[PDB]
Formats: C-alpha cells, sequence, structure tokens
C-alpha cells in the first residue's frame, strides 16, 4: 500500500458524457482520481503519482511522476472523451513507465478504469497477465465498464497475475448507476489492501 | 501553425551533437532516441541552432508503444532562453538511421507543443548513405492519390 | 417535528451562498493569470534585449562597391564594412544613416537619415498641415501660386 | 426573491424544493474542481517571475555607465508586410529582438552615439530627448532611469 | 609534493568547439560564464565531452557570478538521459582582450581547484579567431608554495615539452605567479570527420 | 413524459420496426444515451420514406445534445430533412439548432473542461446553402459557401467528415449549372475524403 509508484489509466470514451453519476460520468473520475492521488501520498509522501489516459488512437501521456495536484488536475480536466479504450497498449506503456521510477524502492502498481467495452481481445490479455507478474507489477481493474452489456472478463487476469508477488492484485466492483464515484472507491480496498511479500 | 519552414538550415554543430547523444546513452543497434532540436523558425528559412537529448524507451513487442518525457523538455525552455533568446522549440530530432511510421504518432506530441508544423530530422549517424547525412522532413496532410483519404 | 423539511431549508442556503462566493473567486483567478502574464512579459523582453545586443551606428560616408562600403563610425575612425542580408544595398546609397554590429562590424540594417539639429528646428516649425483657407482678402493673389 | 426556503415551498413542493438542493451541492464540487486547477495556475507563473528577476539584478547592480537618451525611434511589426525594420525580408516579426524598430538612441559618456535596441523593462513613455539614464557597461542596452542633474544656476529658479 | 603537478593537455572534442566558440561570439561585448564537464583520467590528460554556458550575467567573472542552482539544474538532468559528467574546469570570455587569467579569474579558478586541483580556465577572444586554436589557451594554477621555493618549472616532463605562448602584457605577469600554460588541443572521430 | 409520443410512433410504425422501438426504451432504463445513438440511425436509414423520421428525432435531440455527440444530433437531422418537400419547414430545424450548440459551448465547456460544440456550427451552414440550391436560389447558397470556405481556412486541423459535407454542397451546385470540368474535379474530392 505504501511506498508505491502508480500510473493510473483514467479510460475516457464516449459512454462518460451520459449520466450515470452526476453531473456526467467524467466529472466524477476527475473527484474520484483526486480521492487515490492524495491518500497515497497523505500514508507516504515518497509515492508519486503518473497519469495516462485510455483514449485517442493510440494512449497519451497526460502526466510524469509527480508530488503536484495542480499538474495531475491540470490533465484530468484537459483529457478528452473522444477516445476509445486500449487496454493492451496501455497496460505495456505503463510498464516502460515503471521501468523507471524517481526511487527505486517503490511498488509498481497499475489501476486502470474501465468506463467501457474492450477494444483488445481476451486471448491477448490472457498471454500479457502473465507478462505482468513476470516483472512484479500487480494490477488492480476498478470495473464497472464491463457489466454493460458483457460478461466480466476481468476476473480473469487478475487470477493469473495474482501470487505473493510486491504488492496485491485486486478487483475493485463499482455500481455503474449512481452512488456517486469517488465514494465506491473509498469504500472498496484502496488503502486497505496490504502489499505481499 | 505556420506554412513557411520551406528549406532547412543545419548548423555543423546539429550533426556531430545528435551523433553523440546517440553513443552516450549507448542506444545503438537500433534502439532509437528522440531529442529536441531548438532554434528559430516562422519562417522559410528554418536554423537549428542546438540540439538536446530527451528521455524516451521503446518496446520491440508492439512498435507503438513507447515513453516520452514531456516533464523535462519545460526545463529545458526555461533554462536555453536564458542562454540565447535564440532558442524556442522547433521540432525535435529523430535519430536513425531510417523513418519510422511510428515517428508519424510521435509527431502528434511535438504538434501539440509547439503552434509550427515540427520539423522531424533524420541525423543519420550510421551513415550508410553517401549523400544525405541529414534528411529533413515536416509531417502534412493532404489528400492522397488512389481516391484514398486524407492521410498524415 | 412537524417536518424535517424544515431544519434542511438552511443547509440549503448555505448552498446558493457557496455558490455566490465561488464564482467570484473563479472569474478573479482568471484575471490573476492575465496580470502576472503581463508582467512576465516586461522580465521576459527585458531578457531578449540582453541577448539583442548594442549596436554602433555610422552613415556611409561614401560608396566603393555594391559589396564593401566605407562608413563614418560615430565612434571615431573611418571603417570598409560589409553588408548582410539583412539590409538592402538597393537602399545603400551615399549619405545613408546606417547601423550595424559591434561584432562584426558589418551593417545590419537601413535606418532613414537625421540631420544635423538646427535643420531639425527649421523643418519642425510645421503645425502638422494646416487647412486651404486660412487667409481672409486677396482671392486674386490665391490663385498664382496654387 | 432568495431560494432555499419557506418562500420556495409555497410554490413548489417540499419533495420538489429538496430534489432541486439535490442538484446544487454536485455544481459545488465541480466548481471547487476548476478553482483549484486555476489556483496552479498562477504558482507556475510567479516562479519563473521570480527566476527572470535574478538574471536583471545582476545587471541592476553596481557600476554602470551613465549616458543621455537623444531621442526615441519607435515602428511596430508589419512595416512593409513583415519585421519592424525597414528593410525587404521574409518574416521575423519581433519587437526589437531580430527586427528592430524599438529603439533609443543613447550618446555615451564613452565618446559614443549607439543605436540600441529597446529594453523591455524600460518603457518607450520613460526615454524621451534629454532623460538621463544608466546604460549598462557589460552591453550597450538601456539599463535604468537616473534623476535630473542640478547646478547653482537652478537654485535660485525655486 | 603530494602531486606530480604537471600541466594537463587538453582534449576538447569537435563537439564541444563548437559550442564554445558559438557561445562567446554572440555574446560580445560581454563575458560568458560557463563550466566544461569531461572527465578527467591520468594525471596528464582531460578530454571535454561537452561544455555548458551557465546563464549570462553583467557582474562579469567572479565567484559572485556562479549560480549552484543553475550548475545543479544542468546536472541533474544530465544524469535523467544518462550522459553525467562532472566538471573539470570552466570557461569565459574576453569580448577584445588577450588570453590571459585576472585576479579576480584566478579566484574564480580557485572555487574549483578545491574540487580538484587539475581545473583549467580557458580563454575565448572571437574577434581574433578566424582559425580554431588561435587565441585561445587553457590555463591551470600552480601551489603558491612552488613558486617561492622555485620548483615552478615541472610541468616540463609528462608533455611534448613545447610551449606556445602568446603575448608580453598580463600573460607574462599572471604566467609567473599564478598559473602555467599549455596548449588545447582538439580531438575528432571519423564519423564526425 | 417522452414514452406516450413513442408509443404513438411505434403503434404507426411496421412491426419490423417495432424491436428498434423496444431497444429505444430499454437503453433509456439503463442511463446509457450512447448505445441510443447507435439504434436511432439504423432507424432513419428504412424509415426515412415513412413520415416518422420527422417527429421521432425531435424528442431526442432537445434533451440530449450533450450527452450525445454533435455528430449524432446532425446525423439525424441530415436524414430527416432528406426527402422534406417543404423548404420553409427545412430552414426552422436548422436555425433552431444553430443557436442552441452556440449557447451549448458557452457553458458545458468550462465546467467539464473539455468537449467543443463549435464544431456543429460549421455542418449546419453548409445544410443551410443546401437548402437554398434547392428553391432555385443558387446565387445566395454560393455567398454562405464562400463565408464557411474562409472560416475553414482559419482551422489548421479541418475534418473529414465537415469538409465532405462542404464539397457535397459546391458539387450539387456547379452540375445545375451544367459546368461539367468544375463538377467533375470537385466531385473528386468528395469521392477521395468520403
Amino acid at each position: 500500500m505504501v511506498l508505491e509508484a502508480t500510473v493510473l489509466v483514467i479510460d475516457n470514451s464516449e459512454y462518460s458524457r451520459n449520466g450515470d453519476f452526476p453531473r456526467t460520468r467524467f466529472e466524477a473520475q476527475i473527484d474520484s482520481v483526486e480521492f487515490i492521488f492524495q491518500a497515497k501520498r497523505n500514508s507516504n509522501p515518497e509515492n508519486t503519482v503518473g497519469l495516462i489516459s485510455g483514449a485517442g488512437a493510440n494512449p497519451r501521456v497526460l502526466s510524469t511522476f509527480t508530488a503536484e495536484f495542480g499538474k495531475i488536475l491540470a490533465g484530468l480536466h484537459d483529457t478528452q472523451i473522444e477516445g476509445k479504450l486500449h487496454m493492451a497498449t496501455a497496460l505495456q506503456i505503463a510498464q516502460l513507465t515503471l521501468k523507471h521510477r524517481q526511487n527505486k524502492v517503490q511498488h509498481q502498481r497499475i489501476v486502470a478504469f474501465v468506463c467501457s467495452p474492450i477494444s483488445d481481445s481476451r486471448d491477448e490479455l490472457i498471454r500479457l497477465a502473465k507478462t505482468l507478474k513476470k516483472n512484479n507489477v500487480a494490477v488492480d481493474i476498478i470495473n464497472f465498464g464491463e457489466i454493460e452489456q458483457n460478461t466480466e472478463l476481468l476476473d480473469e487476469f487478475i487470477a493469473a497475475v495474482n501470487n505473493p508477488q510486491e504488492e496485491t492484485s485486486h478487483l475493485l466492483t463499482v455500481t455503474p448507476g449512481p452512488r456517486l464515484l469517488y465514494e465506491n472507491i473509498a469504500s472498496s480496498p484502496i488503502i486497505l489492501e496490504e502489499g505481499s511479500s | 501553425m505556420s506554412l513557411q519552414h520551406e528549406k532547412v538550415t543545419i548548423a555543423p554543430l546539429v550533426l556531430l551533437s545528435a551523433l553523440d547523444h546517440y553513443e552516450r546513452t549507448q542506444t545503438k543497434e537500433n534502439k532509437r532516441c528522440v531529442g529536441v532540436i531548438l532554434g528559430d523558425a516562422n519562417s522559410s528559412t528554418i536554423r537549428v541552432t542546438n540540439s538536446f537529448a530527451l528521455p524516451f524507451e521503446e518496446d520491440e513487442k508492439n512498435s507503438d508503444v513507447w515513453f516520452l518525457d514531456h516533464n523535462y523538455i519545460e526545463n529545458m525552455n526555461e533554462m536555453c532562453k536564458k542562454i540565447n533568446a535564440k532558442e524556442k522549440l522547433i521540432g525535435w530530432y529523430h535519430s536513425g538511421p531510417k523513418l519510422r511510421a511510428s515517428d508519424l504518432k510521435i509527431n502528434e506530441l511535438f504538434k501539440k507543443y509547439t503552434q509550427n508544423n515540427p520539423l522531424l530530422l533524420i541525423v543519420d549517424v550510421k551513415q550508410q548513405g553517401v549523400g544525405l547525412p541529414t534528411d529533413a522532413y515536416v509531417a502534412i496532410e493532404q489528400v492522397k492519390d488512389d481516391g484514398t483519404s486524407t492521410e498524415k | 417535528e412537524q417536518e424535517a423539511h424544515n431544519k434542511a431549508l438552511n443547509q440549503f442556503k448555505r448552498k446558493l451562498l457557496e455558490h455566490r462566493r465561488y464564482d467570484d473567486q473563479l472569474k478573479q483567478r482568471r484575471q490573476n493569470i492575465r496580470d502576472l502574464e503581463k508582467l512576465y512579459d516586461k522580465t521576459e523582453n527585458d531578457i531578449k534585449a540582453l541577448q539583442s545586443i548594442g549596436q554602433l551606428i555610422g552613415e556611409v560616408m561614401k560608396e566603393l562597391s555594391e559589396e564593401k562600403y566605407i562608413v563614418k563610425a560615430s565612434s571615431g575612425p573611418r571603417y570598409i564594412v560589409g553588408v548582410r542580408n539583412s539590409v538592402d544595398r538597393s537602399k545603400l546609397k551615399k549619405g545613408v544613416r546606417v547601423t550595424l554590429d559591434i561584432t562584426t562590424l558589418t551593417i545590419m540594417r537601413i535606418l532613414p537619415r537625421e540631420t544635423d539639429p538646427l535643420v531639425y528646428n527649421m523643418t519642425s516649425f510645421e503645425q502638422g498641415e494646416i487647412t486651404f483657407d486660412g487667409i481672409g482678402g486677396l482671392t486674386e493673389q490665391i490663385r498664382e501660386l496654387r | 426573491g432568495d431560494d432555499e426556503l419557506d418562500q420556495e415551498i409555497l410554490n413548489l413542493s417540499t419533495q420538489e424544493l429538496q430534489t432541486r438542493a439535490k442538484l446544487l451541492d454536485n455544481e459545488i464540487r465541480i466548481f471547487r474542481s476548476e478553482l483549484q486547477r486555476l489556483s496552479h495556475e498562477n504558482n507556475v507563473m510567479l516562479e519563473k517571475i521570480k527566476d527572470n528577476k535574478e538574471k536583471i539584478k545582476n545587471n541592476r547592480q553596481l557600476p554602470y555607465l551613465v549616458a543621455n537618451v537623444v531621442e526615441v525611434m519607435d515602428m511596430n511589426e508589419i512595416e512593409d508586410k513583415e519585421n519592424s525594420e525597414s528593410t525587404t525580408q521574409g518574416g521575423n516579426v519581433n519587437l526589437d529582438n531580430t527586427a528592430v524598430g524599438k529603439a533609443a538612441v543613447v550618446k555615451t559618456s564613452s565618446r559614443q552615439t549607439v543605436f540600441l535596441p529597446m529594453v523591455g523593462l524600460v518603457d518607450p513613455d520613460k526615454l524621451k530627448p534629454n532623460d538621463l539614464v544608466g546604460v549598462n557597461k557589460d552591453s550597450y542596452l538601456i539599463l535604468d532611469t537616473l534623476p535630473s542633474e542640478f547646478d547653482s544656476r537652478v537654485k535660485a529658479m525655486e | 609534493t603530494g602531486r606530480d603537478d604537471t600541466k594537463e593537455t587538453v582534449y576538447i572534442s569537435s563537439i564541444a568547439l563548437l559550442k564554445m566558440l558559438k557561445h562567446g561570439r554572440a555574446g560580445v561585448p560581454m563575458e560568458v560564464m560557463g563550466l566544461m564537464l569531461g572527465e578527467f583520467v591520468d594525471d596528464y590528460t582531460v578530454n571535454v565531452v561537452d561544455v555548458f554556458a551557465m546563464p549570462q550575467s553583467g557582474t562579469g567573472v567572479s565567484v559572485e557570478a556562479v549560480d549552484d542552482v543553475f550548475q545543479a539544474k544542468m546536472m541533474d538532468m544530465l544524469k535523467q538521459t544518462g550522459r553525467d559528467q562532472m566538471v573539470v574546469g570552466w570557461y569565459h570570455s574576453h569580448p577584445g582582450f588577450g588570453c590571459w587569467l585576472s585576479s579576480v579569474d584566478v579566484n574564480t579558478q580557485k572555487s574549483f581547484e578545491q574540487l580538484n586541483s587539475r581545473a583549467v580556465a580557458v580563454v575565448v577572444d572571437p574577434i581574433q579567431s578566424v582559425k580554431g586554436k588561435v587565441v585561445i589557451d587553457a590555463f591551470r594554477l600552480i601551489d603558491t608554495g612552488a613558486l617561492i621555493n622555485n620548483l615552478e618549472p615541472r610541468q616540463t616532463t609528462s608533455n611534448t615539452g613545447l610551449l606556445n605562448k602568446a603575448n608580453i602584457q598580463a600573460l607574462i605577469h599572471g604566467l609567473n605567479r599564478h598559473y602555467y600554460s599549455l596548449n588545447i588541443d582538439y580531438h575528432k572521430t571519423a564519423k564526425e570527420t | 413524459e417522452i414514452d406516450t409520443i413513442l408509443s404513438t410512433l411505434r403503434m404507426e410504425a411496421d412491426p419490423s420496426l417495432h424491436p428498434l422501438f423496444e431497444q429505444f426504451e430499454k437503453f433509456y432504463e439503463e442511463k446509457l444515451w450512447f448505445q441510443l445513438s447507435e439504434s436511432l440511425t439504423k432507424f432513419f436509414d428504412d424509415a426515412k420514406s415513412t413520415p416518422l423520421r420527422l417527429r421521432l428525432y425531435d424528442n431526442f435531440v432537445s434533451k440530449f445534445y450533450d450527452k450525445i455527440n454533435q455528430l449524432s444530433v446532425v446525423k439525424y437531422l441530415l436524414a430527416s430533412l432528406k426527402d422534406s418537400k417543404d423548404f420553409d419547414e427545412s430552414l426552422k430545424y436548422l436555425d433552431d439548432l444553430k443557436a442552441q450548440f452556440q449557447e451549448l459551448d458557452s457553458k458545458k465547456q468550462r465546467n467539464n473542461g473539455s468537449k467543443d460544440h463549435g464544431d456543429g456550427i460549421l455542418l449546419i451552414d453548409s445544410e443551410i446553402a443546401r437548402t437554398y440550391l434547392l428553391k432555385n436560389d443558387l446565387v445566395k447558397a454560393r455567398d454562405l459557401l464562400d463565408d464557411l470556405e474562409k472560416t475553414l481556412d482559419k482551422k489548421d486541423s479541418i475534418p473529414l467528415r465537415i469538409t465532405n459535407s462542404f464539397y457535397s454542397t459546391n458539387s450539387q451546385y456547379f452540375k445545375f449549372k451544367n459546368d461539367f470540368n468544375s463538377f467533375y474535379y470537385t466531385s473528386l474530392l468528395y469521392l477521395s475524403t468520403l
């Protein structure tokens, strides 16, 4: 939980412009990342957080490793929802970003929002699940996007990853209906999960 | 952006400093490195006055998976303005020896950073062509033969 | 109570009051970034000025070639200096005031020639132009000049 | 009048007024989000102003040359079509950096007369004929403004 | 003594050369203030991969013209690209004088001499460089006590033993009492050629 | 609210268009209205020949235009006044939705910190000119086409979809005059960017 560097992938899709959370879903994601950003920093002040997007023709880099909420919150508002999820290509980009860190004693975490159907195959993501625990990164999937017209397949990639690693992997289950997004992250583990050895 | 950028004047410093960046990072054997090129622009003659490495990372599984660090770019601009008020962002060098299609995507980053179409500068540091040690390229959008779309 | 909506109006009244205070701070941030940006520009164009580097003035003493021109320095000695591509040699001509680099000691650009201040006062009496009629009477005369 | 009170109970039902207040709590939260980003834009600016000034203070610190301003010559961008100069070349629209036209002619106490691109901190208002001025000793750019000098002849005039 | 005190052959690369000239020719009139970044090896060989112009100043050359914020800022970002190098001295322009160190330049020199005693101060005059070596020369403090007791030549072994100086004036006056002078060589590869 | 109207529309509609109504109500219940755009477009291909597209679209457009893209509202708009016989009728929706998008671009954009709305104006000005050509007011249409053309050159990132509409409106203009050469070159741009 503590001594950790997190690369967040905020999913920005054309399913976030809809009222599913007040006012629009997009705006509740700005509120919820501010929770994750500030919480981990308060619990260890050598914890820094980068930001990439699951939007665009390819994923882009919103922000680098940082202790500035000024820098994070500039990129959460000013990302656009005209993109599309690109989950596989986003997980690999994080792997490059978490290759280098500020302090090399910090744990590797990806926390990926899913707000939309997948564009990448299950099979590809099976094979990439084993690449994640080969590089001792834990992966946390925030689930509300997989249950808008699909049977959930995310449990599967979590289960494969999940070992004694350097961190716990977890599946957070969020209600995609209106019950306010920031709150739903708080009550699920996000500082209630404790890293494994 | 900017339209006038027709001929690219290239200081002898540029070819030698790109050459030095490649071999002082120990990026070799087609691990590419991306650094910025600074100079003057907004006019037909494009002077590249100075050049410096940036942090970059590349993947051999899919080649359209990479890291570019934006934070270093911001700090560079602040520092060098004082050195000479003749260095502003005019694009980025790509270390070569070849043009990729992956350099098409990386270009959209540099197009955002600076309001001109950004110069791509190939510095051939492996010198397998007897001419052209420098090639200059500006990404533009044009409608493309054989009934095809507006392509980059 | 009669209803618990009674109590809530006051809570709710805070929310209207908050919109008022915040809406003034949100315009005020946007005014600040404009104020500071003007200041940053004053300091930055000072940096630009330092890198501009001062210049020396001459006057073209006499043509010698369209390549080379003899200038009479205001600093002192006569020099033969070149020309650059930042000055037009279609507008260098004898007795045109020029400015030039100190570093290269080569014509940077044209300046319009000034004259000796005595001859300036003679031009300056000028009232910026007048009008056609300012003289009463003597109508026959006005035609002859015109 | 004012909303979220007893008067609005009469117009709009207790259920309806309460669901009107459920809308309002969400706008404070979005407004906050906007406000906190805007506050950082000020912070980043500020650092760079202080950073610039240290370079300028180095100049303003002593000794420095004393000079007088003979005349001021100011031209603007797009003088033909390009440039603040009166020459013919393509682009480089700038205030004084590559296209000079904002300038003071000063007479140095080093026995020159020199045409210097105009300084960004010194204004074209506080340069006019016969002003006494500082010019920086390291590079002749117009540094600062000095008071006027006086004599025993001036005293009597007061 | 405790050092060999033998004046180093200075190999400034062709990349570095181009930089150094550019920054001094720009800043005329003005003194430009930089640092030399390379790596010192042996007891007589310095290899200068790159140089840095630290931001220009209106105090001229002094110890009160070193800026440690600006110094560090350069350093931290070389590490991050992996191009890290360390100071081996510093350089500066005279905008219209010959090559010597003033007393005031000797004290700038002195700050680096604490860091390593093979600190070079290189003087560039770019109004008189129509050739790449001319009117550039490198100087290095000698121990003050070596002077009193006349051990001042001892740079005459581990070197070519040729020594081309320029000028009468300030040069011979500082050579005697402060520094030992030796020629700057310039080194290049065949890819650059 | 809107439930009765859809129910009247479905009864008028064929049994083969019946599941498409069912999906509009199904998706509405979920509270994803993007899924709703996808379905709506399908309906309007196969039911532009019935007069039922002229009432169906208004109900959705005048609530959502911010919970759905600008492309969606115009997508509907084009199909609705596609086969329409009264051009006075047609002109009035184009103006009402032009004014709507202008207002949208001042409010939503500050709060989200995202989302443009000035793209939507551009595409409406094409369709006003297209409507003018059909009245046999060829000349008038050409003055707005020059004005839009200038607006376009201000932009340094011009979309396919928008200029596809614009090259189109221009291609119709020349062949009404029977300029063969002018038509063919301008149509080659339309086809290629299609």
